[PDB]
Parts: structure tokens; sequence; C-alpha cells
RNA sequence: GCAUCGGUUCUGGCGGGGGGAUAAAGGCCCAGGGAAUGUGGCUCCUCCGGGAGUGUUAUAGCCCUGGGUGUAAUACCCUCG
RNA sequence: GCCAGAACGCGACGAUACUACCCGCACGUUGUAGACGUAUAAGAAUAGGCUCCGGCCUCGUAUCCUAGCAGGCGAUUCCUCCGCCGGCCUCGAAGUGGCCGUCGGUAAUUCGCGUAUUGCAAUUUAGACACGCGCGGGAUCAAAUCCUUUGCAGACGACUUAG
């Protein structure tokens, strides 16, 4: 009974920082959301919240998993990539990791 | 490339071959193929006949393992030598059947070779310790009035090549190399009992 | 002298051939400008199929099997409409496989969340009788 | 670029010796009326002794195609500058309006003869009324009786973001 | 300048059968069968009438249209060869040293082989093997003739050129030493 | 765009340089790629042009010692494709080094990677890019005239696995034939009203 | 974390007004004049698809000039929300 | 053909004392370039193909699966789907899959009790690979180096031999 799954978020990837050709700015990042292609479709996800979860070694308050919170700021380019800003810049080793895109501030 | 997938041994092995698998044979227990021998006379050797059937099915070339009887020579050494010999024949089934029938049997050289046949010889040449350029490569000797030695090479390179190159003669080890000499002829095969 | 040739055969770009534009519109060719552009229009009562008069590039069009017979070259809008209704182009296109496939799509993009649950339960009810018949046939072999 | 035809009328500044001077009118192809006036002074400086400092513009208007939904043949007379010397040609085009032929001619000369916009003068454009006045052989074939042809080997259109298709495409559209 | 439509036609007599599939032509008639592959040329084949074959090219360039006439005559050669065959003749030309040949029979396979001896008094025996389907004969009509026959023009002609190219004089004035074997006539077996 | 665990690409009919650009972008994003049948790739232009290009490559070698530092010229068709990809990746950094472990290349179809679905990249297919009438060559042929030794072995093995798949097709064809008759027989008999309710929903 | 405001800024949708040949075209209607890549007829040839000639709306239709429906609609430019 | 053989390239076989080996599950200090339905096997042509032989093809915008305390306890109903084991066949490119059987689970239809209080959001601590340990069952009783010696070897190590 109840063989279905449990998912209430959209998966994304952390691509790189915001950069020119030789200078990078760790303040903002670029994230590719799954299934979005044009910049018109990317308008739906403005203002939503995203999270980045990873495993640590030590246990602090009953868990070994930390979270970093952020939100989507504006579209980027013509290919549906978006910009995001987090409370702390991403660890810069997660170029290729996965992040979760919520749907909290709806409509 | 090529790779081997199976191999089978005979039931009984002489003490000559067993010496090859050890570096201190005198104080060992000589248990080389003790557990393997029990594969014979167990389910009528069911395990052995399975591997032979596999070679008839998946293989394309078959080789044979043979060794010498060094005990019949005036040599002081008692450790035999082992090698592989390829069988060139009609069919894969014929190769395995012929090879299996020769277990623990002797073969004489007159069955392999015959008179006035052109063969090749492979071995390792005589060794010399450590030699200079004059004897190793064969360069001209320097004049009699040379300071700091006269059995050398005067110039070993130009300037902006900037490194000693791999094509310049230099001192080192001579001899004890592997060589293959071809096209030798056989005059006579003599029998020992005669 | 029996001759059998198995070669492809396309559809010709002639006068009277009706195209299907990218945004679900129909137009009848009345004049050929180049090998890349044509002049076409379609007078249709249905606002979904109607198109104005103008030039359409041939790389954004598809050739439908319908062709209007004996359409005079360079005819005006009034004469084209007369032949458009007489041949019954609107009824002919409705029964083609291309039209049915598009219609079968449209019902799917407009489905309420409550309606998605409803179609899942109905599919399972029909699926139950399929496995009963499949097992019976497989056992019979 | 994207052009359209104008008419522009000029005049020498009136003086006490010569009141009521003559009036000159030209047809100029230009993207906008700001550069339409500039071309008028350029052509006029080569025919009469009038400048912009001693002249004035009387009127500028826009000429529009009378029947922009009819197919017709055009012929153009022109001169240009090569890398050594000047030459004259006469080419033909097939389309629906007068303005686009000048657009088509500008792109054609830039490719086949490497001639820029700076060095082309247009002498006269006339629409060929009949069918027996077509000269060049690449246009008689487009006016043949009962023209029809297929379109073999046309690539289907696939979204540029959908990588990794799941089956082999076909080219029999 | 790209040409909209270029077309050619090939008639077919009421004696043989022809079938085309995936640009692979098979021609079969009274004297045998031949095949040719034309997958490297973009042509559209069609059946114009009861006994006429049509082929055409759409939107082709000047260079592309050129190949249209090449294809037409090649297929016509196939039809002729299967109903009439081909026949070549050769002659010997020598000043002092006679030329001796020996056309030995099939060498355990379909190929024929021709041996040429005593060319300008040399001790080489030089051997050439013909392509399959080609039969070499020594003529009896008159002296110093070689007759080659077969079904396909490509095989008959290439084998004939092989014999001519092997008899060459080196380090001599070729305007004076006209020794060699040359081809002299081309035609069909029938008529 | 979609995120899969791993994707298998069939290499036959793909242009060498156009396919390598797509692959190098996916690897740096985080995707895993497997390229199969690297001996059936294609290069535009006549074969003689490619041979002259390769011969100029072979002439480069370190002068003072050919065993170190010199450009090592790999001769296998999978290694030629690998060289193209390595030039489009910053392989001298840790980030670039990690990307190369997500790529696998083979000649033929090894036993792990048959019985799998093979995708196709339509932006590098030859039949959709080149103009008809032009000339092209095959990477597999080019490797033969530079020292590749196992061309005929792969040809024999490929004929075996293609014969095995012919028998599998017969079983698959039978299963589809039986399923069609079951749906026709069941749907008529039983369901009174589920049919048209489903039809109005687009199913 | 949410609701109500202030400063800066990016990006969607809707309602109006003006201009030009008071857009040009276009639909319907009235009057006049033409032609061919000649519709229907007629003649000849080909039955093998059809082709050739004559000739101005008929059993298809096209082009040019003037008027009404008109202060028609629409495109482009500017402007008030 | 011939010479070297990656000291971070690979395969076959022999004997393995010291828990070093094999089987079962018990937890978890500890590790990871990054599970959250990680679901899909014909070949071939592209100026031609597929098929259930009636037909079909621009389109993966497809197909399968998908309800219940993170998914309870019973009943009316129904012979469907899934899993651990066992036995026969099969698989060698870097060896995989099939059939049969026992056992355990199971909304296709329709019902009866239980959910609160985590207080208006805070990762939904849930997957599979290794590795360290703790038990209780099975099998097993080996070698290498130093040292003396040899000269087919040798600057010293190393190498060919003997004890």
């Amino acid at each position: 009974p109840s063989e279905a799954g449990h998912r209430l978020y959209v998966k994304g990837r952390h691509l790189s920082y915001q950069r020119g050709r030789r200078n990078t700015h760790p303040k903002t990042s670029l994230i590719k959301i799954e299934g979005v292609d044009d910049t018109a479709a990317a308008n739906f996800y403005l203002g939503k919240r995203v999270a980045y979860v990873y495993r640590a070694q030590k246990e602090v308050r009953g868990t070994k998993i930390r979270v970093i919170w952020g939100k989507i700021t504006r579209p980027h380019g013509n290919s549906g990539v978006v910009r995001a800003k987090f409370t702390h810049p991403l660890p810069a080793r997660s170029f290729g990791a996965s992040v979760r895109i919520m749907l909290y501030p709806s409509s | 490339g090529l790779r081997s997938l199976t191999t089978v041994w005979a039931e009984h092995l002489s003490d000559e071959v067993k010496r090859r698998f050890y570096k201190n044979w005198y104080k060992s227990k000589k248990k080389a193929f003790t557990k393997y021998a029990k594969k014979y006379a167990e389910n009528n050797g069911a395990s052995i006949t399975r591997e032979l059937e596999r070679i008839k099915k998946y293989c394309t070339v078959v080789r044979v393992l043979a060794h010498t009887q060094i005990r019949k020579t005036p040599l002081k050494q008692k450790k035999a030598h082992l090698m592989e010999i390829q069988i060139n024949g009609g069919s894969v089934a014929d190769k395995v059947e012929f090879g299996r029938s020769l277990f623990e049997k002797p073969v004489t050289i007159d069955t392999i070779f015959e008179k006035d046949e052109m063969i090749d010889v492979i071995a390792v040449t005589k060794g010399h310790g450590f030699v200079g350029v004059t004897a190793r490569w064969g360069t001209k000797k320097l004049p009699r009035k040379t300071h700091k030695g006269l059995r050398k090479v005067a110039c070993i390179g130009a300037w902006h090549p900037s490194h000693v190159q791999w094509t310049v003669a230099r001192a080192g080890q001579m001899g004890y190399h592997h060589r293959t000499s071809v096209n030798h002829k056989i005059y006579r095969i003599g029998k020992g009992d005669d | 002298a029996e001759i059998n040739v198995e070669a492809t055969s396309w559809r010709r770009v002639e006068v009277g051939r009706v195209l299907k534009l990218e945004n679900g519109s129909l137009a009848a060719i009345v004049e050929i400008i180049d090998h890349k552009r044509v002049l076409a229009d379609g007078p249709s009562s249905d606002p979904k199929l109607a198109t104005p008069r103008g030039i359409v590039p041939l790389s954004r069009a598809l050739l439908t099997p319908i062709v209007i017979p004996k359409l005079p070259r360079g005819a005006r809008t009034g004469a084209v409409k007369k032949a458009w209704e007489a041949y019954g182009v609107d009824a002919k296109w409705k029964e083609t496989n291309w039209a049915k496939k598009q219609l079968q799509q449209e019902r799917r993009q407009s489905l309420t969340d409550f309606d998605r649950f409803k179609v899942m339960r109905l599919k399972k009810q029909r699926r139950f009788e399929e496995r009963k018949a499949l097992a019976k046939i497989k056992a019979a072999a | 670029g994207r052009l359209q035809e104008y008419q522009v009328i000029g005049r020498h500044l009136p003086t006490e010796a010569n009141p009521n001077p003559a009036l000159y009118r030209m047809r100029i192809f230009a993207p906008n009326e700001v550069v339409a006036k500039s071309r008028f002074w350029y052509f006029l400086r080569g025919l009469k002794k009038v400048k912009k400092a001693t002249g004035e513009i009387v009127s500028v208007n826009v000429i529009s195609e009378k029947h922009p939904l009819k197919v017709k043949n055009f012929g153009i007379w022109l001169r240009y500058d090569s890398r050594s010397g000047t030459h004259n040609m006469y080419k033909e085009y097939r389309e629906t309006s007068r303005v686009a032929a000048v657009e088509a001619m500008y792109a054609d000369m830039a490719a086949r003869h490497r001639a820029r916009f700076r060095s082309i003068h247009i002498l006269k454009v006339v629409e060929l009324e009949k069918t027996e006045d077509v000269k060049r052989p690449y246009i008689k074939q487009l006016v043949a009786k009962n023209l029809s042809f297929p379109l073999p080997h046309r690539v289907p259109k696939i979204s540029t973001k959908k990588i990794f298709s799941a089956k082999r495409p076909s080219t029999f559209s | 300048m790209r040409y909209i439509h270029s077309e050619e036609t090939i008639p077919v007599p009421e004696n043989l059968k022809v079938s085309i599939k995936s640009r692979l032509v098979t021609v079969e008639g009274p004297r045998g069968k031949l095949q040719k592959d034309l997958s490297h040329i973009a042509v559209n084949f069609s059946v114009v009438k009861k006994g006429v074959i049509g082929l055409e090219i759409h939107h082709g360039s000047r260079k592309d249209v050129a190949a249209l006439r090449t294809v037409r005559t090649i297929i016509n050669n196939m039809i002729i060869g299967v109903t009439k065959g081909f026949k070549y003749k050769m002659r010997y030309v020598y000043a002092h040293f006679p030329i001796n040949v020996n056309v030995e029979k099939n060498a355990e396979t379909g190929c024929y082989e021709v041996e040429i001896r005593n060319f300008i008094g040399e001790k080489i025996v030089r051997k050439v093997v013909m392509a399959p389907g080609v039969e070499v004969e020594i003529s009896k009509a008159q002296k110093d003739e070689l007759i080659l026959s077969g079904n396909s023009l490509e095989a008959v002609s290439q084998s004939a050129a092989d014999i001519q190219q092997i008899c060459k004089v080196r380090n001599k004035d070729i305007r004076k030493f006209l020794d060699g074997i040359y081809v002299s006539e081309k035609g069909n077996i029938v008529e | 765009s979609s995120f899969e665990s791993v994707v298998v690409i069939d290499g036959k009919g793909h242009l060498l340089g156009r396919l390598a650009s797509i692959v190098a972008k996916q690897l740096l994003s985080g995707q895993k790629i497997v390229v199969v049948r690297c001996e059936a790739l294609n290069i535009s232009g006549e074969f003689f042009r490619a041979k002259l290009k390769y011969h100029a490559y072979l002439r480069k070698m370190t002068r003072y010692n050919p065993t170190r530092g010199g450009p090592f010229h790999f001769r296998a068709p999978s290694r030629i494709f690998y060289k193209a990809v390595r030039g489009m990746i910053p392989h001298k950094t840790a980030r670039g080094a990690a990307a190369l472990e997500r790529l696998k290349v083979f000649e033929g179809v090894p036993p792990p990677y048959d019985k799998k679905k093979k995708m196709v990249v339509p932006q590098a297919l030859r039949v959709l890019r080149l103009q008809p009438g032009r000339k092209y060559c095959t990477v597999g042929r080019l490797s033969h005239e530079v020292g590749w030794k196992y061309q005929d072995v792969v040809a024999r093995l490929e004929e075996r696995r293609k014969a095995k798949g012919a028998a599998y097709y017969e079983r698959k064809k039978l299963a589809a034939r039986q399923l069609s008759e079951a749906k026709k027989a069941a749907a008529a008999k039983v369901d009174p009203k589920v049919s048209e309710a489903l039809a109005a929903y687009g199913y």
C-alpha cells in the first residue's frame, strides 16, 4: 500500500559563479533549473527559495547535516539560467552538485 | 589482445619441476601440488574433464608445458627449466586430444626436428662488466698527446640543442643482452645409445 | 519488360495546394515568387484557421494532402473564397490524422489537478480487465 | 538596411537679382528622412552650382507602393566603383514592391562584386510591363508555364535545448 | 544559378527485365546478369511509360547536373552488353623478333591467363590474368589477332588495356622502335 | 533538459568535432556520458585530406629524449575521440581532472553496455548537417593506415552480437502482437462507461 | 517569518487621443477601356498521357482609369493614463 | 621480422600458520566530485522506410508505473501484481539471463474505528557502495630474508646455483 514517492521540490544544479572572462564574483551564482528553457518560463520562479544540503562529520544538535538558504533574484541570458543570492556564498567545490528549489512564496 | 582462461596439470609431478616453485627447497615442506592431486580420483575426475571441454569450445590456440631432465647432464644444478610450446595442427579438437595424451611421457628431439633443416637460435650473450666508449661502440682513439684521457669522445653535442642527446655514444654496461640469431643449418642428429 | 522501381515521391508545390503554418493556420497557394517564398491566403469562417493575405516563407510551412482543383493563378480573395467553400476544405481537414493528433493534444494541457486524479483511477479500473485476458491468451498459447 | 522611398524638393535661396528660382525634385531611397535630405545635397552638388548653405528644402514626402500584393518584374540601371575604374550594369529582380528590389540589389552587389553602399549610384528603376522584355536567363525559368517542383531533403526543426533524442529523425517532410 | 528540373529518359526493349531498389540497378536478360551501385549520386528514378525509364535532379548546380548524362549512358551500356555483348581486337607489331603467345585454359577457376614470350628478344616470360567473365581466344581468320569478348564493357576494356600497357620499350627512341601489342577495333559480338 | 543517472550514446554517424563539443559541456555540469562504437564516427572531407593532417602530427617528437615529454600518438579510434575531448577541458586542474572520470569510450559494444537504450544527439548527425554531394570519410578506416591492429577482431565480434539480437527481435514482436489482441477483446466486453470518460480526458 | 508604507530599479498586461495621399491596400457596388503564360467553345493530331491553331467571358478568371459606401479598418511614428 | 616492457596497465595457476580465509546478521565511531520513480536493448536507409499485411511515419508533447499513520487495525470482495530462497538450462569482449517450485505480502468494487498538542515555515536525519568491529558456524597447520657456498654474474646492491 502507498507505493508512491514523497517529493515537493524541483531539482537544480550549481553551475559556476558570476564572472567576466578573467574575474569572478562569488557574491552571486548561476543555477540551472530542470525543465526550463526560455526566459519566459523562468519568470515563474522569481522570488522562490532554494536550499543546499550537505553532510558534515561532527554531530552538534542531533544531526550531521547542514543547510544553506537562498532565493532567486533575476533571470540570466536567453537560455533560462537564473541568478541567486545566499546568506553565505556557496562552497565553490559544489560546481556540479544539486540544490532544491522550493515553492514557498506561492502566487 | 590474447589472454589465457584455463590450464590443467598432470596427476604426478617430478621432484625436478617442484624445485622450480621454491627458493629455499631444503627446509620447506614440499606441498606444491598436494591439494590439486586430489582432483583426480574424486567423482572420477569430474572437475578435470570439465576444463578440457571448455578449451575445445572457446579457444583458438593451444600450447603445451614441458620441462627438461637436467639430472642426466654433468651440470651441478638440479633445478629444471619450464617453458611453453605452441601446437600447430589440423583442428582445435585435434590439438587438445594430441596434447592430453602426452602427459608424463618423454619426447625425443628426433620427432621434432630432422636433418638439414634451417632453424633459429635464441639465447643471452656473454657478459662484460662495465666498458668505455672505445670498445662498446667502436670509436676512433684520440692522439697520444691528449690531456685528461684519450679513450673518449671529443664533442658530445652543440649548444642550443642544449641537452646531451639520446644518440651519442656513452659508457655503460656491455653484454648479457637478449639476442635472436636466425638461419642456422643442421648437419646431423646423433643418437645417444649409439 | 517488367520494371519495378522503389523510390520516394514527395508532394508538389503547385497552385491550389494548401499549407499548414506553424501556428495552426491554413493558407492556399495562389502565386509562386521564388523557390523559397510563395503568395498565399485562406478565407475561412473559423477564426482559428483564418489567415490574412501575404507572402509566407516555405521553410515554416508543411504540405497537407489537400489540393484545390482548377484554381486560377493569381485569383482575388473573392474568387478564392468561392472555391474554398465549394470544395469543403474545412470539413476535409477536420478528419485528417494531423488534425486529430493536434486535437488529442489540446485536451491534455487543460487538466485540473482534481481531474488528474480522476483519470488515474479510471485507467486502473480498465487495466484490471486487460491482465485477465492477457493471462488467458498466454495460457492458451 | 530597411529602406523606403521619398521625394524631396529643393531650391536656391532667392536673391534680389534672381527672384523665383527653379525647383528640382528627386527620388531617394534612404532609411529615414534625416539621411534622405543628406543624399539630396550630394547628388545636386554634382549637377548644379548649389550648396546647402545657399539652398533650402521645400518639401519632403513619402511614396508608398500602389499595389503591394501583386507580383511583378523589375529592372535596375546602376553604376559603381571597383578597385580600379567605374562600370555600368543592368540587373533584374522578381518581387512585389519597388522598395525591396533596392534592398535585394544592395545585398546582391555586396556579395558578388564586393561593392559597398558608399560607391553605388542608382540611375533608374522601371517595372517590366510585358513578359517578352525579360532578358536574363535566371528569371525566364521562374515565369515558365505550369511551374511546379518538389522539395527534397528538408531537415526537420528540432528545439535547440532538447539534446539526446531517443530515435533517428527522418527527412521526408 | 541553380536549375529547377533536369530530366533524361532511357528506353528498354521487350526482351529483358530491370529492377531498381535503393539506387542499386540489376539488369538481367538472355545473355546473363549484371549489377551496378549508384549510391553516390542523388538521382530520382521513375517509370515514365510502359517501356521508358526516367531520371531527374531537382535544384541542382552546374557541377551536379553534369553527372546526369554520365549516369544515363552507363545504364544504356549495361542493357546493350546483356543483349549484344562486346568484342575487342588486337594486333602484333614487330620488326625483328617474333612475338609468341599462349592462351592457356582456365586455371582451376574462371580466369583466363595469357603468356607473352620473346618480346624484342628478352628472356622474361610475362603473365597477365584476365578479369572473370572475359574469355580470350586466338583468331583463325587471319594472322596476329587477339579477340576478347564478354558481357560488361568495363571488364573487357580494362583487361585489354592491361595487355597493351605491359609491352613497353625503355631507354630507346619510341618513334623508331614501334614494337608492341595495340588495340585496333571495338564492337559487339552480335552484328 | 533532464537529469539522468547515465546516458549511452551510439557513435555511428556523428561528426567528430561537433559531438566532442556537446560532450565536454555535459561533463562539466555533472552528467555521466558513455560513448559506444567509436570506430564508426565520421569526418567531413576526402580521406586523403585527413591522412595528410595525421602525418604532420606524427612528425612532432621531443629531440633530446623521445621517451619523455614528447607528444604520445595513440592509434585507436576511441583514443582519437578522447584526444578531441581533452582539448576542450582544463585538464591541468583538479576540477578538470574530475570531469574526465565521468566519460567512458569503447570500440564495439562491450557486454555491460548492450541490453541498454542508446540515445542519439541530433546536433551532430551527418545526415542533418552536410550538404548532399559532398565527401566524407570514416575514423575507423583512418586508424587502419596508422598502426591499429585489432580491426578485424572487432568486426567478427560485432557480427556475433548482431546475430543474437535478431532472435531477441522475434520474441519482442510476438509480445506486442499478443498484447494488441488482448486490448481489443477486453475493452469491448466489459467496460460500459469508463471508455468515453477516458476519451474526453485525452486518453 | 508575514501584513501595511518610503527611496532606487527591472519586467508583464489593459483603456484612450493625434498625424500621413485625413495612410496606401483590401471587401462589396457603378461606369469605361485592354491584353495572354487564352477559360469555355470550334478545328486537327495523338489514346499514350495529351499536344498544336483560331479566338476576348461564355461553363475560369486577370490588368488599367474615375466615383460611392468613408471622417472605413489596419501598419508605422508621437502622446494621456 | 627484431630490441626495451607502463616500476600508479591487464590475465591464468600453486601453496597460504598467525582469526590472515569463507558463510549468517548485529550495530557504528568512519569514508564518497554529490540517490530522492536515479524505470525503457532490434539492425539498416535518409533522392526512403515500418508492419499484426488491414495499413502507418514532421513531432519522446511518447510508454510503464503512480491512492492508504513515511502509509495502522478489521470486514465485504478479487486470483491480479511484487519479494526472499531452492532446483534445472544458459552465458567468455570485462561471462549473464531464462524456466519451474515452496513460502510471505497484495483497493479491481464497497465499508467500520484510530490521526489533534510538531501549537502559522525551519533537511522530509530514510538510498547503495566500500571499511572498521561483535557474535556463531566451517575449513586450514604455510613461507620469505639474514647466514655459508657457487662464477654462466659482478664497482657496491643485484643475478645463476647449492645447504
